[PDB]
């Protein structure tokens, strides 16, 4: 068994803009195999009923899925994605930045 | 359209 | 420009928790137009395009049905790859395929696809020709007699080069005012001081449809592939994609640093600086 780590990217759909509604995505790229756990976080604690897209994957094989939700981003707030998988001693935590 | 498959 | 179609299907057998889940995906280049899921509750509420929705329902039934099948073909497929390998029937397996069909700006075919992966590992392709399989080991040679004696690359063959094709050409004019739009990269670059020193500049791409992009940093027009940092090309969830590039400069020397863009719905390339 072959087992590939995900590559995590988080962002926003539209350029943040503080009190203007958004989408955040975290996008979970390159693993193997497909299992995997995805959360968002705001200010630590997990945000109910985001979405995911259907499973796929790129053309070497590995699987790929964006979660995503509603979002307004303010100063105050902190936004995250929190991701598991079997190549992961421990859940993977990757910060929203704006600049990235 | 979908593709009928084979079993390998 | 030039089109694809593709389905992407994952079946992954689950000891313990039911039979194998099946999702089979299809798309016309980056855009998504239909999903079966094995998985799902309600078949019927599952996505299709709005420009499926057009073909009518005997067309729905017809799709539905094969995938019906085709879940049950793929877990056919898992009992017997599990054999193939002396595999226990204590662990979990992933057969993965791709298949459909590339064509022109004109609409003739340039190739078809249909192959597979277990565990993710290459198994069995067919090969351009349409004809001929290419087996990665002694087990896919196990498929490819079975496929041989069956006369399996016929049927495929008839599909990529008849089926596919018109399909795809039906469904670009149907949706032409999406999938036959390419939309632009919007571009910028910006500046992150990291020290007295140096600092990254990262160029952006947002916006833009279909993925495929280039996004490159010269330094006095050479390429700096090595010390260019470059994401993943990433979903933004409106059926356009983002992707950057970025490189750490020394402080001072930014204006030596120039970014590069191709993309389908530029009418030129862009060459870009900070400021």
């Amino acid at each position: 068994m072959i087992q590939r780590t995900p590559k995590i990217q988080v962002y926003s759909r539209h350029p943040a803009e503080n009190g203007k509604s958004n989408f955040l995505n975290c996008y979970v790229s390159g693993f193997h195999p497909s299992d995997i756990e995805v959360d968002l976080l705001k200010n630590g604690e997990r945000i109910e009923k985001v979405e995911h897209s259907d499973l796929s994957f790129s053309k070497d094989w590995s699987f790929y899925l964006l979660y995503y939700t509603e979002f307004t981003p303010t100063e105050k707030d902190e936004y995250a994605c929190r991701v598991n998988h079997v190549t992961l001693s421990q859940p993977k935590i990757v910060k929203w930045d704006r600049d990235m | 359209f979908v593709k009928k498959k084979y079993c390998l | 420009g030039s089109h694809s179609m593709r389905y992407f299907d994952t079946a992954m057998s689950r000891p313990g928790r039911g039979e194998p889940r099946f999702i089979s995906v299809g798309y016309v280049d980056d855009t998504q137009f239909v999903r079966f899921d094995s998985d799902a509750a309600s078949p019927r509420e599952e996505p299709r395009a709005p420009w499926i929705e057009q073909e009518g329902p005997e067309y729905w039934d017809r799709n539905t049905q094969i995938f019906k099948t085709n879940t049950q073909t793929d877990r056919c497929s898992l009992r017997n790859l599990r054999g193939y390998y002396n595999q226990s029937e204590a662990g979990s397996h992933t057969l993965q395929s791709m298949y459909g069909c590339d064509v022109g700006p004109d609409g003739r075919l340039l190739r078809g696809h249909n192959q597979y992966a277990y565990d993710g590992k290459d198994y069995i392709a067919l090969n351009e020709d349409l004809r001929s399989w290419t087996a990665a080991d002694t087990a896919a040679q196990i498929t490819q007699r079975k496929w041989e004696a069956a006369r399996v690359a016929e049927q495929d063959r008839a599909y990529l080069e008849g089926t596919c094709v018109e399909w795809l050409r039906r469904y670009l004019e149907n949706g032409k005012d999406t999938l036959e739009r390419a939309d632009p990269p919007k571009t910028h670059v910006t500046h992150h001081p990291i020290s007295d020193h140096e600092a990254t500049l990262r160029c952006w791409a947002l916006g833009f449809y279909p993925a495929e992009i280039t996004l490159t940093w010269q330094r006095d027009g050479e390429d700096q592939t090595q010390d260019t940092e470059l994401v993943e090309t990433r979903p933004a969830g409106d059926r356009t994609f983002q992707k950057w590039a970025a490189v750490v400069v020394p402080s001072g020397e930014e204006q030596r640093y120039t970014c590069h863009v191709q993309h389908e719905g530029l009418p030129k390339p862009l060459t870009l600086r900070w400021e």
